[PDB]
C-alpha cells in the first residue's frame, strides 16, 4: 500500500518487492538471486543450512531442465519443507503455511480448510503440495518463471476483503518467519467467517499519559464475553491495562468465565 | 445520536451553510405529520409485549430447533435472554420512529450485535426472523383504522418498516 | 531427526496412510539393531574421557602448529585446549546419541547442520577433527554389530568435513 | 516427532550428558517389549475400518441428535468428515503406539483440535465419546489371545490405552 | 512399488543423501522378512486354484442372488463366475506378489488405485470381495511369520474395500 | 523404481503368472546375499568423500587441459559442479546396489545425461574416466577383507561393476 | 556478473522501465571510477609475478608446516608449489578483472562461486590464500581511488574465505 | 548480459591471461566517450513514445493491409500489442547502448522473437520496418546539435544504428 499506510503496518518493503522472473538465457548470478528468493519465500524466511538445500533440483534448475514453478515444487515436497511446516503442525496451521509459501496470500474461507484437509485424507501429502502450485491461482500469478511473492497486502481480483486483514496474522514482519509446530490465529475467524483488528507494525500503539502505571505500559485484552454483575453489552469486548493492573485483570476475566483471544503491548 | 433535525443541522454546519429554503419546508412537513409518527410509537409501545411473545411463539414453532434441548434459546436462562433480545429490539426502532432518524437503533442496538452473535453462537438468521414477525405485527398494529383520526400513515408506516428492515438486516 | 522409527511414521504420515507391513519391517531392522547400539552407546560413554583425550593428543601430535601457534583458533594455551577437548567431546556424545537413536538424526541436528559456517567463521579447520574421529574409530575397542554402527556414524562425520 | 528413544536422546543433549547407565537399561526393555509393541499396531492397523465404522454406528446409536436434520454429521459431506476424524484419530494412536511416544499424535492431531471444534460447533464430547469406543475394541482386538504366540501384553495394552485417553480429553 | 527397499531409497535420494544405517536397518529389517514372505508366497501359489476356487463359492453361498440374478454385473451365467474367479485370483495372485515385494506396493500399484471407480462403474460389490479374501484368511494354512504378513495384506485391502 | 524384488514382481503381472518356484529360489537366493549386499553398500558410503576426491585428483592430473583456464572444470563453479557430479553418480550406484537393480541409477541419473552434458560442453568421455577412477577405488573397498567376517563377495562385487559401467557408458 | 552497469540495466528490465536518470547516476558514478580501476589493473598486472611469488613466500612463512609436511593439499613438493603458486595467480588475476568490470562480478562468477567445496573436498585452508591476499594488500603499492577500490575486492576475497 | 568491459574480462579469464596494455587502453577510450553514450541514452529515452508513435503512424500509412480489418494490427489488442513491440524494441536497443554490449538486446529481447512471430503469424518483415523507422528518428535526435555541447557523436550513432539493424534482422 501507500506509504502513508505501509509504515504504520509495517509493510514498506513488501510493497516495494519486485516480482523475480527467471528470463532465457540467464546468467549464473541470475539463478543464484533465483534460487535464494525461492528459499526465502517457500521456507518462510528461515535460515537456510547448506546441508538443506537441494543440491539436485539446484542444478536442473540451473541446466534448465526445469522451470521455476518445478523447482518451487521440488522445494515444497522436499523432506526440508516437510520438517519444518508438516510433521509437527496441525493440519489447519499447515494449510495456511501453504498459502502464505506458495500463493503469498491467507486462506479465503472455511471451505479452503475443508478442500485441502480432504484432499490430504484422499491422496496424501504430495496430491495437497501439487492442488497449490498446479491452481489457476498460481498459474496466472506466477505462472513458471516468476518466483512466488507475497500478494496479500494488495487488491487481488475475486479475493475477499477479509483476505487483507488476515494476511497480517500470516505475515509478521519482515525479520519473521514461520519457525516455532503452533497453532493457527485464524482457526476461530475462519470458522465462524468473521475478521479481526489488525493490529501490526504501529496499530497497536495506545495512548498511556498518567494512565499507564509505574512501567508506562498498557496491555490490550481481547476476550469473548456473556452475561452467565453488570450487563454485558457485547460479545466481544478489549479492555487495556498497565501492567500493575493485569493480574487482577486476568483473575477478573477468569473468575466471569470469559475467554481471553489475545493480548498484547499496546 | 441523532433526530430529524439535528441530522440535518449536522450536515448543514460542516458545509458551514445556513439551511436552505427547501430543506426548511422539508422539515415543516415532517413536523405535519408528528401527530401520527407519535400514534404510531405509543400503538407499538401499548403492545409491544403481545408483539414479542407473539413473536417469539411463532419463531419457535417454525424453528423447533432453537428450543430442543441443546438449541440455542433451550435453558431458562437462553430463552430469557432471547425474549429479551427480541424487547430490546422492538424498544429501538420505537426509538428510531420518535427521533425520526435511525442513528439511535444502529448505533445503541444494531452495531457490534453481528459480531456479538457470531461469537456467541445466537443463530442471527433465527433472530432475523423474529425481527420479520415483529415487524408484521407492529405495522398491523400502526395500522389499525379503528379508535383514531382517520388519515395516510403511509410514510411512517414505510419508515418503520425501513427500521425493521435495517435491524433485521443487521443480525444477519 | 532421521531415525528408522520416525522415518517409518514421517512416511506414512506424508502418505495419510497406516502403518503396513513396509514398516512393521522397518522396526525388526531397529529391533535387530537396537542392544547392538545400545551396548556400543555404554562401551564409549564408560571410555570417554580417555577416547576424547586420545584423540585430542592425536590432533596435537598430528598438527604440532596447533599447540606453538598464537590465536583464538589454536590450541597453544589452555583455554583453546579446553575448547578442543570440549569439541572432541561433542562429537564423541552425539555419537552415542546416534547409536542410541538409530540414525545420524542427532548429528544431523545438534552438530553437522552448520558446522561448515562455525569452522569457517572461527578459522578451525576440519582436518582436526577428521583426525580426532579417526583416533576414535582406531581406539573404541568395540566389535560386531556394534563396531559397524558406531563407525557409519564416525565416518559420516568425518564424510560431512570433507 | 520423536520416538522413545530420541526422546531420551533430546533430554540428554539439553543436558550436555551422556545416557545413564539406568536409562540405556530402560531404552533395553523397551526393546525387549518390541515384538509386542509391533503386533499391536498390526492388529489395530488390520481392523481399522471396521474399529472406525462399528464405533461411529455406535455413537450415533447412542447419541441420535448428531445425525437428525440439523445435526452436525447429518448430510454427507459432515458424516464423512465425522468418519474421517475417527480414523484420523485413530491413525496417529497406532502412529504413537508404533514410536512408543506421545508426539507425533500430540503435534499432527490434537493440538488446536479442541479449539477447532469449538470454532466450528462440533460436539467435542461426542467425538470424546466415539473416541471411547474405539479404544475399547482397539482393546479387545489387542488382547485377543487367539492366533498368536502367548505372553503378557499389559504394558503396551496400557500405553495403548494412554493415548487412546488423552486423544478423548483432547477433544473435550 | 511401495517396498521397503525402495521407499529407503525414495526418501534418501529426495534429501540428497547417501545410504546411512537407518536404511541398513530398513534393509535388514527386510531380510529378516523374506525368506517367510517367499515361503508364504510358494504357499499361496501351489494351492491357488483351491483358494481362488472356494473363495468363489465362499462368495456364492454368501450372496447367493448373485448366481440367481440376470445381469451383466452378477455370475448367473458361465461369463460372470468366469470373470469373478478372474477377479478373485487377481485379488490372490497380487498378494502373493506382495509377500514377495515386501509391502503393498504391487497390490497399490496393480488393483486398490482405481477399484472404487470400477466397482462402482461395473456394479460389482466390495462386500463380495471382503467375503473372498475373509476366506482366504481362513483357509491358506500358514503360520508364524509367513501367515502374519499374508493376512496384513489381505487386510489391506479389506480395508481398502470398507 | 523397482528393486530386486518388484523387478521380478513386474514382470510376472504383466504376464498375469504367479513366480514360478525357480523364481522364488532366485529371490531366496538374493536374500542369503543380504548381509554382503548392505555391507557393501556401507563401504562406498563410508568412503564416498575419499573415492570422489582422489578420482577427482587423478583424473585431473591425466587430464591436466580439464583444469586450465578455459578448461571445462577451470572456475570454482565448474570445479565444485564437476565434482557434485562424481558425488551424484557415486551416490545412485549405491543405490542400485542397495536396491539390486538398476532402474533407480538409470531412471534418475544416467537417462539424458550424456545429451545434457553434450549441450553443456562437458566432455562426457572424461566423466567416464572418473568413473572408472571411482569404480576401481570403490571395489578395493568393497573387497578389503580387514575387519569383516570373511567370505566370498565376488557375486556383489560384480554387480556393483556393472553398475559402474552403466554409468561410465551412459556418459561416454 | 554484477557490474554497475548491468545491475543498472537488470534493475530497469525486472521493471520493464526505460532507463531514467537513476540509471544515468550509475554510468556517471562507473565513469568517474573506470580510469582509476584500469590504471590499478595495469600496476597490478605489471607487478603480478612478484606480488604472487611474494605472497606465496608469505604464506609459506606463516604456515611452515605447508612446505615440510607430506600430502596433495600441502606444497612440500615441488607440485604443490606450483598448484599454490598457479592458486594466488587466480586471484590476482581474476582481481584486476574486478578493477576492469568496476565490480565484484568476475570474481563471484569464476572464484568465490563454489570455493568453500573445493576447499573442503581438497582439504585446503582458508587462512593460506587470506595470508596471501593480506601479503598483496600491502604491497600492490596503489594510492587514492586505485587502492580503495582494489581493496576493496582483496576485502571482499578474505571476507569470503571467512 | 554482458557490457563492453565484461565483454573483455570474460575473453580474457577463458584464456587465464590478464587484459593486454591495448585491451586497457581500448577500455579507456570507451570510458572517453561515456558521456556521449549516456547522452545518446537520455536523447532517445526522453523521446521515446513519439520515436515509436511516429514511426508506427508512419509504418500504417506505408502498408495499410496491417490495419485494415483481418490484418495483423488490427483489433485494439492487436494494435496495443503491436505498440508495446515497438517499444519493448527501442528500450532494449537503449540497453544496449547503455551498456555498449549487444549480449541484453539478443539474450532478452531477440532470442525466440522471429519463431514467436512466425508461430503468431504477426508479419517480421513489417516489423522490421517499424525497427528502421524507429531508427531513422532515433538517430536524428541523438544527433540533434541544440541545447547539449557540442562534439563527434559519429562513433556512439554509429554503434546505435548497429543495435538498430540487430533487431531489424532478427525479425526480418
Ligand atoms: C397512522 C399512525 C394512523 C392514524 C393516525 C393519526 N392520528 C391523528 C391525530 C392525532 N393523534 C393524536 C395522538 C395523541 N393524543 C394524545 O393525547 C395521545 C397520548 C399522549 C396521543 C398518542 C393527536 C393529539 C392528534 C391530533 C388531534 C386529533 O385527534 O386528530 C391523525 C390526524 C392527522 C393529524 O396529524 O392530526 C392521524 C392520521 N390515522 C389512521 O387512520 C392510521 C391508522
Ligand atoms: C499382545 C500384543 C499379544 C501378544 C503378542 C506377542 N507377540 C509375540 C511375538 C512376536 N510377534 C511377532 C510379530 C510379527 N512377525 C511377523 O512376521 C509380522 C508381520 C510383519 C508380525 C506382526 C514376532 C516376529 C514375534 C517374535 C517371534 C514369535 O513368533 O514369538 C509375543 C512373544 C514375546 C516376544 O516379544 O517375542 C507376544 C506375547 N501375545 C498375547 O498373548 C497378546 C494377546
Ligand atoms: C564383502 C561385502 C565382504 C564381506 C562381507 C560379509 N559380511 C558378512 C556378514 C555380516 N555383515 C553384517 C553387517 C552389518 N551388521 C550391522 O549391524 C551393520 C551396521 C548397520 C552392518 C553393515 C551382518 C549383520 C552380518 C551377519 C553377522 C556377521 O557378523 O557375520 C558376511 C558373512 C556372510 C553372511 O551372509 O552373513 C560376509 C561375507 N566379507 C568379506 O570377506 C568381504 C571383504
Ligand atoms: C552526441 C551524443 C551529441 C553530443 C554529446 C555530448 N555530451 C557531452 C558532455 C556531457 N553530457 C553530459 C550529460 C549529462 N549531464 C547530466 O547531468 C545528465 C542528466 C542525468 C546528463 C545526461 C555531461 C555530464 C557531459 C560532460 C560535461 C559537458 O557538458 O561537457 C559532450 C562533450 C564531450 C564529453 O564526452 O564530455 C558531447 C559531445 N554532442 C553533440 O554535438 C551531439 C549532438
Ligand atoms: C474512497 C471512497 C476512500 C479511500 C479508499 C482507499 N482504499 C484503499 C485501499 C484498499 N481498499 C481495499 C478494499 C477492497 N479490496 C478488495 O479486493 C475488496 C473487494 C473484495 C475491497 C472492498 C483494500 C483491500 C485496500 C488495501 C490494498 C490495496 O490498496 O490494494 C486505499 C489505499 C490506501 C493506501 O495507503 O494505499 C484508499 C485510498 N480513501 C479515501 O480517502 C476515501 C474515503
Ligand atoms: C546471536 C547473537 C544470538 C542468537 C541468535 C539466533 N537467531 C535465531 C533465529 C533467527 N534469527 C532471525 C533473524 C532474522 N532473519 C532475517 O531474515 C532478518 C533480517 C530481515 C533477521 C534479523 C530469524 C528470522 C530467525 C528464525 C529463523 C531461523 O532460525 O532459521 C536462532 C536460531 C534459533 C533456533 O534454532 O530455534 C539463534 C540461535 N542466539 C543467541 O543465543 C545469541 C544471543
Ligand atoms: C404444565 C405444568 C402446564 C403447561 C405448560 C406449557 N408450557 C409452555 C411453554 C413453555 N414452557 C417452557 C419451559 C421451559 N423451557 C426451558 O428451556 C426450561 C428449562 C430447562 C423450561 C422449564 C418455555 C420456555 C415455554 C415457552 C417456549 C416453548 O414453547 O418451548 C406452554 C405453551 C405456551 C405457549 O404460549 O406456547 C404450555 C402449555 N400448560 C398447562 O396448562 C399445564 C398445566
Ligand atoms: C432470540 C430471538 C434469539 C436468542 C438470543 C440470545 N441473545 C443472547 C445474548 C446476548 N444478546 C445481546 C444483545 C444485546 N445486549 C444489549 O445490551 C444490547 C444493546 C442494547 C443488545 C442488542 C448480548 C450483548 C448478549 C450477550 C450478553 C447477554 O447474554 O446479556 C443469548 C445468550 C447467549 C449465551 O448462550 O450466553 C441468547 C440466547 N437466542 C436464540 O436462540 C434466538 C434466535
Ligand atoms: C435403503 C435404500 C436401504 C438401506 C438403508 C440404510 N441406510 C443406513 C445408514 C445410513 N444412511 C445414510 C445416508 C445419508 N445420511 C445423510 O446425511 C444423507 C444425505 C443428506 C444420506 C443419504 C447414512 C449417513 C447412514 C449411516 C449413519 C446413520 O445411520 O444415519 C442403514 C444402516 C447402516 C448401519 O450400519 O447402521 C441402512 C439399513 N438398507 C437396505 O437394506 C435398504 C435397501
Ligand atoms: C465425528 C465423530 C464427529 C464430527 C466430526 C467433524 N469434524 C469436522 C471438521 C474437521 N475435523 C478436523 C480435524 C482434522 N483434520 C485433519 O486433517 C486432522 C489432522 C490430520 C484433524 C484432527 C478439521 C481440520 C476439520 C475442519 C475442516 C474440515 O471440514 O475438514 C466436521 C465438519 C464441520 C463442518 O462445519 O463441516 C465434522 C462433522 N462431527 C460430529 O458431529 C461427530 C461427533
Ligand atoms: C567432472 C568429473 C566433469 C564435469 C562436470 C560438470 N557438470 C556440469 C554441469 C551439470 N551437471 C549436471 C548433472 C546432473 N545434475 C543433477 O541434478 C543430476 C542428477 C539428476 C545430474 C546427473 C547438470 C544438470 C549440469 C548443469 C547445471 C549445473 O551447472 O548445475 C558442469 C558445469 C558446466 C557449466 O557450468 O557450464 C561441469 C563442469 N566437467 C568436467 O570437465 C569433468 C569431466
Ligand atoms: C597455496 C596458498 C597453498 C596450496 C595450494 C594448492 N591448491 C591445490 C589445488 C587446487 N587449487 C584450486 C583452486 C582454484 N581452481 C580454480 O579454478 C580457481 C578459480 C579460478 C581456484 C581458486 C583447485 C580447484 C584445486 C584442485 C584441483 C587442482 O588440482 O587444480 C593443491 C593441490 C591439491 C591436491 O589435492 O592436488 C595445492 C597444493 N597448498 C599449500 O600448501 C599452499 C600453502
Ligand atoms: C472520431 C470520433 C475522431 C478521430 C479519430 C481518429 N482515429 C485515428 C486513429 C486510430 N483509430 C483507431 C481505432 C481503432 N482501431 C481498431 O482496430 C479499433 C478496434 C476494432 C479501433 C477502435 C486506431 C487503432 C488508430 C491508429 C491507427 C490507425 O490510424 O488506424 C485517427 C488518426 C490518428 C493518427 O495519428 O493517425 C483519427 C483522426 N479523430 C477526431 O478528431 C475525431 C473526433
Ligand atoms: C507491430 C510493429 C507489429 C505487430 C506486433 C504484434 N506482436 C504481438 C504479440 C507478441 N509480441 C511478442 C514479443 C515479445 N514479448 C516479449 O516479452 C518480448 C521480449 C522482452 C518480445 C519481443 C510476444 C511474446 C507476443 C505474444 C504475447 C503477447 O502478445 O503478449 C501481436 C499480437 C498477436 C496476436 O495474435 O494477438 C502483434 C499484433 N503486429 C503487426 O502487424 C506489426 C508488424
Amino acid at each position: 500500500t501507500s506509504l502513508v499506510s505501509a509504515q504504520r503496518l509495517g509493510i514498506v518493503a513488501v510493497d516495494e518487492a519486485i516480482p523475480l522472473e527467471l528470463r532465457s538465457r540467464s546468467t549464473e548470478e541470475e539463478v543464484d538471486a533465483v534460487i535464494l528468493a525461492v528459499y526465502r519465500q517457500v521456507l518462510g524466511n528461515d535460515h537456510l543450512m547448506s546441508q538443506e538445500r537441494l543440491t539436485s533440483a539446484e542444478s536442473l534448475l540451473r541446466g534448465r531442465e526445469i522451470s521455476v514453478r518445478d523447482f518451487v515444487r521440488a522445494v515444497a515436497l522436499s523432506e526440508v519443507y516437510r520438517q519444518k511446516f508438516f510433521h509437527s503442525n496441525p493440519q489447519n496451521r499447515f494449510i495456511e503455511l501453504n498459502y502464505k509459501h506458495l500463493l503469498g496470500r491467507a486462506p479465503y474461507d472455511q471451505s479452503e480448510i475443508a478442500f485441502h484437509t480432504d484432499l490430504y485424507h484422499q491422496g496424501g501429502y504430495e496430491a495437497e503440495i501439487n492442488s497449490y502450485i498446479d491452481s489457476v491461482e498460481y498459474t496466472e500469478n506466477f505462472g513458471d518463471w516468476v518466483v512466488p511473492y507475497f500478494r496479500g497486502f494488495a487488491t487481488q481480483r475475486n479475493q475477499k476483503t477479509v483476505g487483507f486483514s488476515r494476511s497480517f496474522q500470516v505475515y509478521r514482519g519482515y525479520a519473521t518467519s514461520d519457525r516455532s509446530g503452533s497453532r493457527s490465529r485464524l482457526t476461530r475467524e475462519l470458522a465462524r467467517n468473521t475478521a479481526s483488528p489488525v493490529y501490526a507494525g504501529s496499530t497497536a500503539e495506545s495512548l498511556r499519559g498518567t494512565s499507564a502505571g509505574s512501567r508506562n505500559q498498557m496491555y490490550r485484552l481481547q476476550v469473548i464475553q456473556g452475561a452467565a454483575g453488570t450487563r454485558v453489552r457485547r460479545g466481544k469486548a478489549e479492555y487495556l491495562v498497565s501492567y500493575d493492573n493485569l493480574s487482577a485483570k486476568l483473575q477478573q476475566i477468569n473468575r466471569q468465565g470469559d475467554t481471553v483471544t489475545m493480548i498484547s503491548l499496546a | 445520536m441523532f433526530d430529524v433535525f439535528t441530522r440535518v443541522v449536522s450536515q448543514a454546519d460542516a458545509r458551514g451553510e445556513y439551511l436552505s429554503g427547501s430543506q426548511l419546508d422539508a422539515l415543516s412537513a415532517t413536523v405535519a405529520e408528528g401527530n401520527k409518527r407519535i400514534d404510531s410509537v405509543n400503538r407499538i409501545t401499548g403492545n409491544a409485549s403481545a408483539i414479542v411473545s407473539n413473536a417469539a411463539r411463532a419463531l419457535f414453532a417454525e424453528q423447533p430447533q432453537l428450543i430442543q434441548p441443546g438449541g440455542n434459546a433451550y435453558t431458562s436462562r437462553r430463552m430469557a435472554a432471547c425474549l429479551r433480545d427480541m424487547e430490546i429490539i422492538l424498544r429501538y426502532v420505537t426509538y428510531a420512529t420518535f427521533t425520526g432518524d435511525a442513528s439511535v437503533l444502529e448505533d445503541r442496538c444494531l452495531n457490534g450485535l453481528r459480531e456479538t452473535y457470531v461469537a456467541l453462537g445466537v443463530p442471527g438468521a433465527s433472530v432475523a426472523a423474529g425481527v420479520q414477525k415483529m415487524k408484521e405485527a407492529a405495522l398491523d398494529i400502526v395500522n389499525d383504522p379503528n379508535g383514531i383520526t382517520r388519515g395516510d400513515c403511509s410514510a411512517i408506516v414505510a419508515e418503520i418498516a425501513g427500521y425493521f428492515d435495517r435491524a433485521a438486516a443487521a443480525v444477519a | 531427526m532421521k531415525t528408522p522409527l520416525t522415518e517409518a511414521v514421517s512416511t506414512a504420515d506424508s502418505q495419510g496412510r497406516f502403518l503396513s507391513s513396509t514398516e512393521l519391517q522397518i522396526a525388526f531392522g531397529r529391533l535387530r539393531q537396537a542392544n547392538a547400539g545400545l551396548q556400543a552407546a555404554k562401551a564409549l560413554t564408560d571410555n570417554a574421557q580417555s577416547l576424547v583425550n586420545g584423540a585430542a593428543q592425536a590432533v596435537y601430535n598430528k598438527f604440532p602448529y596447533t599447540t606453538q601457534t598464537q590465536g583464538n583458533n589454536f590450541a597453544a594455551d589452555q583455554r583453546g585446549k579446553d575448547k578442543c577437548a570440549r569439541d572432541i567431546g561433542y562429537y564423541l556424545r552425539i555419537v552415542t546419541y546416534c547409536l542410541v537413536a538409530g540414525g545420524t538424526g542427532p548429528l544431523d541436528e545438534y552438530l553437522i547442520a552448520g558446522i561448515d559456517e562455525i569452522n569457517r567463521t572461527f578459522d578451525l579447520s576440519p582436518s582436526w577433527y577428521v583426525e580426532a574421529l579417526k583416533y576414535i574409530k582406531a581406539n573404541h575397542g568395540l566389535s560386531g554389530d556394534a563396531r559397524d554402527e558406531a563407525n557409519s556414524y564416525l565416518d559420516y562425520a568425518i564424510n560431512a568435513l570433507s
